[PDB]
């Protein structure tokens, strides 16, 4: 055949003014001569401005273009848990080909009204800052927001590493698909993370999309949506996806410069507006569904990886506003060692309880505030010198939690683990104790509890929340242990 | 091991053609044989060192005591 | 009249029509379209090409397919069964409940009302809520904007109020949540269910709801915000009624219009916009109002993007306005909440005779005080609880406490906060913060006031608060 | 650090097996390739299949 | 207004929108091939240079462009309510431009009630029906002889190439 | 195939060759250009136009005149014979000893290695810096990325890195001078005429000049940078060695691309950038790393413009970077050297375990105290002392002679310094500042520890004083 077939019609820096294939679907994956795909995106009328996927120093002009016919799908299953591909779905890994040989269309819309349901579901991190300070829910779509690595992927790794057990767990709601859309992130970042995961073999129901930085533009951007369509198939399937998209900010970039190659526009910032859309419309397709759905899930856990906390910033701004909150991370804080290094002001969920356990919202909603008002003292009269000696016992209290909310480089957890510490502090065993050595204390403290009260742990873990005798038991052990761990 | 019966003919019975000869199987090709032994000392290079065809037995040790 | 596709350049879509060209808005059908495409003309492009506006998205259109012109502008389901219901831009359902089934159909393009039908003064519409009706005395079917991110439950701030006022109102309300996450419509859906003010043995529950999210292209977004529009143009004008209209977020419907000028062959103005942004809001902004042809209480939830208004196209709504919210997220931040940036929320119906002099007047001390207090807050940031006077201490604490004053709990995020709220209706309250400016006791901590109801029960909570 | 030994031998062979397919594949293509083309009947199956499209293109 | 006419060719813009007007044009009245056979002589008598510069010269002064064919090829009746639009041409200094109309007009004017194919690994299966795949295996009845591998080869290629590609 | 001059803008040739159009990034030779001419094809524009690009002068150039296609992108020569030759960009000399002949020539444009073979991790490389390597403890084959204003002795710090490194190399070493100064070649000419190591009983010697100078057109700057890998990829994976490479300055292969964005009919992105500016840093860098088949330890010298790096470039290019490097002007202007910013510069093996957790804590530590005697810096920048908190005075104190402790004065440049520099080993590194920590000092003159390696000496000199 070369009747639905074309000539390049122009070519050069991938942006190919296409002869031909004038009956082309909008948005068709196209068929190279370099055997290649390319996105009919732009029907012009006397030309169909290509997107080339991938290189095009192969390509020379009036060469063939041939139908895919096809609108863009991707293969899709489970058995992309436990494989790095490039979104088209190919190993890079070299893990052979997926079993994921299903495909299904990258951009399957986003549910509706009633198919969604509400989030109610927590789900944790392993990081006692963040399910504390964000209790984490199921379904999101929520800014993750830091610079780069400090482990900024850690903090990530922590979380997926802490689904390693929930999906040693049960349930989509213990056990998760982890699916990292790694854009522009290099063969070298990568190289190193899923290096990771994989020895943390958290990989198992965990997708690494990875879109390295050599990557071509189209194609960074496009995982995202390739994850997008996979995510939402877990979810309707009842599986609880997560997705980390880290990071959109670069595929802006992508999408753009595809765009401004197009001479298709450069709004605000460079960008063509729609980009949000893009996104929106992206992550829409995040969501909790309801039971019909399988009750699944697509957690989408979006990364920023500010420049200089950029963030009014339009890509920022924008994601802001559909984010219903945003986890900032601090770095300051990570100078002064504080790692993770958060600024909860700059960290908020509108959510809060929905995405969480009793037994640390027992723990915690003090806590916040034991801080916050720490803070305060700090703040008017912007001296981290007092105002009131009440406080300089209250400050004491604060300082411990800062102790407590960090994070281990490297080291997630579980939700009862979690609460030991904290219960311990909230209800202050440790004031009696210098802030440096309440995580001291944790070491051995866990150790001991992890080996003791793993029973009433068991309690607790139980009633996802501290009983009357996980508390009974621990308003002793916490003080007679406490006592242990100083004498 | 794939297809087309032609194009195959000319390559499948050319997989085997190659097995089909196993001193040189149709071609070991001496660039195939030299760059092969770069790689086969590099991969041992790249590799730990402890003779692959050796079994690392014990050792055994006497710790810090007061 | 028949054109086919020729061109697609995103969704806009240039459709050259053999001839047969009708006027721009004109909805065309496109055919073979999968579904229902509306393309709204919007150029008549020159020869029979028309720039055209898909509300849809495309993803698989046949260069050359075929459109067969639906003639006239988007006539959508309208009428009463649209309240309780959940339409779409293109007046169909969305709720999942079977069809909108109308008699009325309306092309969504309505228009501003005369001068004479105009109604020249306006009166308060109470909220019952201190710091809300003081500030801004919010005027019975005006434009309101709600200058507002997210965040503080931005969302949850106007639901709040709907909750408040929306239920307990007499007429109908029309909501269009453009620009609105699904999900949060999702559990708000549920919840309007659940509250019955989505009653599913009403589709008059009191509502109608129109929805055109994020996840819609621009112009399904922007024309979401027609449809909203011309149907509580029905309730007001047809029905007689005192129509609310709910619109979360009027700025993501301008923004669409923004994201789109240039494809619009609009140039990026001024911040990226449409340049025609002003009569994109404000020739549509004209037709919703109070006429005499009853009340259309317009409610815009305003992003304003990281909040930001010296952008133009906040300093025009303004120019429609006559309430404005400028939530302060400082206010927020401060943990009050009410977290509104009170000297940027008003009404302009303000007044001693109007709002009474009670009011007015108190307003007047305390915006005052405020900017004050402020002035004297320039030095505490840094400077705390001395580097100063201590008669100008009383005003200062007195700040801190009314401060608490303001705070009125809420009556839904209960759930979060642990907080009900209050609603607090007005000579409680004037009277409450009057006393503070009496300045009642004091050797009270300044929290006596926060998130209370009235002014007694921040009395109640001050015994309280000495345990 | 017994293991690794094996593993190497192991992943040189497989390696191996792969660097024969490559050269064999270049090679063998390379070789018996290039002969071929004396078929005026690769046309004819040119033909064939161009009649199983004049044909079978209905 | 007018009313849009395209006989097989067939641009739509630059030159396309313009052949498209003629095509409606010369087609009302059907002076299209008498102006096509027309076009097609004066695509050569004007290419020329006798003039490289005395029948497309456009400029070393604007005199040309008041007329040098509204008088030179107006001086000839060829184009005689169609050299009303070379006269356009001719001002609006798109006289450089006119091969692409003529070659828009003819493959406009031939396949101008034809059709044009090449499949797969021929090349000159380049013709002008009202049929097809029962003509292009007429060409196959040219003698199947001669084609689907040569001019342009299922050598390295179709066939050869995807034999590689699967690697 | 033959093009012929078609349209000249500059050194953007618009060739029309009509004798078919060879690959985007085939390589051209001009014909009527005796003094070879390379355009390398950027586009196939159409009417069997490409808009190519000529590295260089476009003298004599009629429009219409033959260019003749090279038949394939560009080649160049690669073979050991380039080390101790300064090869241009064109794998020709500019060592000017007749021309750096090799067996092989390579196509420079490449793909970027599999991410198997890619060694996934790697380990830290001692500079023989205190700073550095306390702080930003750089890894073996990494891409290390050097972030420094305009000369700011990070062009004497290069240098220095050479002298302390490249000595010790076991591997050799590339120089690729994209945008260097013609200058500073020399200078570095004469410093490795002078080092021997760059021997010229050795045409393989210890270190490979590859050059792209900045009275270079942009072509040739541009395209330098892919050259100079070609070689070094082949000596690590070819040759199976360490690399050290030498790259100052990336920037302006960056800026080289960028400034044909333009007239390239681009839209230049931001600022003029390229909007593929990303897209460059993958089809370079990726192909720079460490495989298994060697190292390539990549040092680029970065311009960071106007030493924005908010801007988008260095912005980007932090992403890349194994070892982020900034060099700190603010520090810098305190005459301090090493001048860095070390709160800016990273290594992502900074972070515990990897380095020894200790050796980083204590590190830790101090890139607190500092961090917060950063904080102070408003408040003091008016308030200055008096009223503010005693511990904090401490560390300030502390601070500033760890600040002093970082700097160490220059060994090779005791022409620059006057001193001799200084070069201190881990331990008193670790313990040096680890010993600030203790507070040993702090009766002992703070500023006595500026312009010191080990911590001991730096005792000393403040004991001299008292």
């Amino acid at each position: 055949d070369l009747e639905e077939t074309g000539r390049v019609l122009s070519i050069g820096d991938g942006i190919a003014r296409v002869h031909g294939l004038r009956n082309v679907q909008a948005e068709e994956m196209v068929e190279f001569s370099s055997g290649l795909k390319g996105m009919s995106l732009n029907l012009e009328p006397d030309n169909v401005g290509v997107v080339v996927f991938g290189n095009d120093k192969l390509i020379k002009e009036g060469d063939i273009v041939k139908r895919t016919g096809a609108i863009v799908d991707v293969p899709v299953g489970e058995e992309l848990l436990g494989r790095v591909v490039d979104a088209l779905g190919n190993a890079i890994d070299g893990k052979g080909p997926i079993g994921s040989k299903a495909r299904r269309r990258v951009g399957l819309k986003a549910p509706g009204i009633i198919p969604r349901i509400s989030v109610r579901e927590p789900m944790q991190t392993g990081i006692k800052a963040v399910d504390s300070l964000v209790p984490i829910g199921r379904g999101q779509r929520e800014l993750i927001i830091g610079d780069r690595q400090t482990g900024k992927t850690s903090i990530a790794i922590d979380t997926i590493i802490n689904q390693k057990r929930f999906n040693d767990g049960t349930d989509e709601k213990k056990k998760l698909y982890c699916i990292y859309v790694a854009i522009g992130q290099k063969r070298s970042t990568v190289a190193q993370l899923v290096k990771r995961l994989t020895d943390a073999d958290a990989m198992k129901y965990t997708i690494v999309v990875s879109a390295t930085a050599s990557d071509a533009a189209p194609l960074q951007y496009l995982a995202p949506y390739s994850g997008c369509s996979m995510g939402e198939y877990f979810r309707d399937n009842g599986k609880h996806a997560l997705i980390i998209y880290d990071d959109l900010s670069k595929q802006a970039v992508a999408y753009r410069q595809m765009s401004l190659l197009l001479r298709r526009p450069p709004g605000r910032e460079a960008y063509p507006g729609d980009v949000f859309y893009l996104h929106s419309r992206l992550l829409e397709r995040a969501a909790k569904m309801n039971d019909a759905f399988g009750g699944g899930s697509l957690t989408a856990l979006p990364v920023i990886e500010t420049q200089a906390g950029d963030v009014s910033a339009y890509i920022p701004t924008n994601v802001i506003s559909i984010t219903d909150g945003q986890i900032f991370l601090e770095t300051e804080l990570f100078y002064k060692g504080i790692r993770p290094a958060i600024n909860v002001g700059l960290s908020v969920s509108r959510v809060g309880s929905a995405a969480q356990t009793r037994a640390m919202k027992q723990v915690a909603g003090t806590m916040k505030l034991e801080l916050a008002q720490y803070r305060e003292v700090a703040a008017f009269a912007q001296f981290g010198s007092d105002l009131d000696a009440a406080t300089q016992q209250l400050l004491s209290r604060g300082v411990r939690l800062t102790e407590l909310l960090k994070q281990g480089q490297y080291s997630p957890m579980a939700i009862e683990e979690q609460v030991a510490v904290i219960y311990a502090g909230v209800r202050g065993y440790l004031d009696k104790l210098e802030p440096s050595k309440i995580t001291k204390f944790e070491n051995a403290f866990l150790s001991h509890v992890i080996s003791q009260h793993q029973a009433l742990l068991g309690k607790i873990r139980t009633d996802g929340k501290i009983s009357e005798e996980s508390d009974a038991k621990l308003k002793e052990i916490v003080t007679n242990f406490l006592a242990g761990f100083e004498a | 091991l794939d297809p087309v019966q032609k194009l195959f003919v000319d390559k499948i019975r050319e997989y085997r053609t190659k097995r089909q000869t196993s001193g040189g199987p149709v071609d070991a090709g001496p660039e195939y044989q030299q760059d092969l032994d770069r790689e086969l000392f590099k991969l041992k290079q790249m590799y730990g060192k402890a003779d692959m065809n050796t079994f690392p037995n014990f050792t055994f040790e006497d710790p810090k005591f007061e | 009249t028949t054109g086919r596709i020729v061109a697609v350049i995103g969704a806009v879509v240039d459709v050259q029509f053999d001839e047969g060209l009708p006027p721009i808005l004109n909805a065309l059908e496109v055919q073979g379209r999968e579904t229902r495409l509306v393309l709204e003309v919007a150029q008549h492009l020159g020869e029979s090409t028309v720039r055209t506006i898909a509300m849809d998205g495309t993803e698989g259109l046949v260069r050359g397919q075929k459109v067969l012109d639906s003639g006239a502008p988007i006539r959508i389901p309208v009428g009463p069964e649209t309240l309780g219901r959940i339409m779409n831009v293109i007046g169909e359902p969305i709720d999942e409940r079977g069809p909108i089934k109308t008699k009325q159909f309306a092309a969504i393009h309505a228009e501003a009302p005369e001068f004479v039908e105009m109604s020249v003064e306006q009166e308060i519409l109470v909220t019952g809520i201190k710091v809300v009706d003081l500030l801004a005395p919010y005027a019975k079917g005006g434009k309101i904007g709600l200058f507002g991110g997210a965040g503080v439950g931005k969302t949850v701030l106007i639901m709040e109020l709907i909750n408040n006022v929306a239920k307990a109102h007499g007429g109908y309300s029309v909501f269009a949540g453009v620009g609105e996450r699904t999900r949060e419509g999702n559990d708000l859906y549920h919840e309007m269910i659940e509250s019955g003010v989505i009653n599913l043995k009403d589709a008059t529950s009191k509502v109608a709801l129109v929805y055109g999210q994020m996840n819609e292209p621009p112009g399904a977004r922007a024309r979401v915000a027609l449809t909203g529009l011309t149907v509580a143009e029905y309730f007001r004008d047809q029905e007689g009624q005192d129509v609310l209209l709910f619109i979360d977020n009027i700025f993501r419907f301008t923004q669409a219009g923004s994201e789109v000028s240039a494809l619009l062959g609009r140039i990026p103005s001024a911040v990226g916009y449409q340049p025609t942004l002003a009569t994109d809001m404000g020739t549509m902004q004209e037709r919703i109002t109070t006429t005499k042809k009853g009340s259309i209480t317009s409610v815009q939830a305003i992003y304003v993007p990281a909040d930001d208004l010296t952008d133009p196209a906040p300093a025009t709504t303004f120019a429609h306005l006559d309430a404005t919210t400028v939530l302060s997220r400082a206010i927020a931040e401060l943990g009050i909440y009410p977290a509104v940036d009170p000297l940027d929320s008003t009404s302009r119906i303000m007044d001693p005779n109007i709002v009474g002099s009670e009011h007015y007047d108190v307003a007047r001390g305390v915006q005052k005080i405020l900017q004050d207090y402020k002035s004297l807050q320039d030095i505490i940031a840094i400077l705390g609880m001395d580097e100063l006077s201590e008669e100008d201490k009383l005003t200062v604490s007195r700040a801190r406490k009314i401060q608490r004053f303001l705070s009125q709990p809420f009556q839904v995020a209960e759930v979060f906060t642990g907080h009900l709220g209050k609603l607090v209706p007005l000579k409680e309250t004037i009277k409450g913060f009057q006393q503070i400016l009496a300045g009642e006791y004091d050797h009270l901590p300044e929290q006596a006031f926060y998130m209370v109801g009235p002014i007694e029960e921040a009395v109640a909570k001050a015994d309280k608060l000495a345990e | 650090e017994v293991k690794n030994r094996l593993d190497y031998h192991i992943s040189v062979q497989n390696m191996m097996r792969q660097k024969e397919q490559e050269h064999m594949i270049n090679w063998v293509e390379k070789r018996v390739v290039q002969s071929i083309s004396a078929q005026q009947e690769k046309e004819t199956i040119a033909k064939c299949i161009a009649d199983l499209k004049l044909l079978s293109k209905k | 207004f007018a009313k849009l006419v395209r006989p097989p060719v067939q641009i739509y813009g630059i030159e396309g929108r313009y052949a498209t007007a003629l095509y409606s044009a010369a087609s009302k009245q059907n002076k299209l091939e008498q102006v096509e056979k027309e076009l097609l002589r004066v695509g050569q008598i004007l290419k020329e240079p006798k003039m490289a510069a005395s029948l497309l010269n456009p400029y070393v002064k604007r005199s040309v462009k008041v007329k040098s064919l509204s008088d030179m090829t107006a001086k000839e009746k060829f184009s005689p309510l169609t050299s009303n639009l070379i006269n356009l041409l001719a001002e609006n200094g798109r006289l450089t431009n006119t091969p692409a109309v003529i070659s828009a007009f003819s493959t406009m004017m031939s396949v101008h009630r034809g059709e044009v194919p090449c499949t797969v690994t021929t090349a000159s299966a380049l013709d002008e029906t009202t049929l097809t795949e029962l003509k292009t295996v007429l060409k196959s009845f040219l003698s199947k002889g001669q084609v689907l591998k040569l001019e342009v080869k299922i050598d390295p290629s179709i066939m050869g190439g995807m034999i590689v590609r699967i690697g």
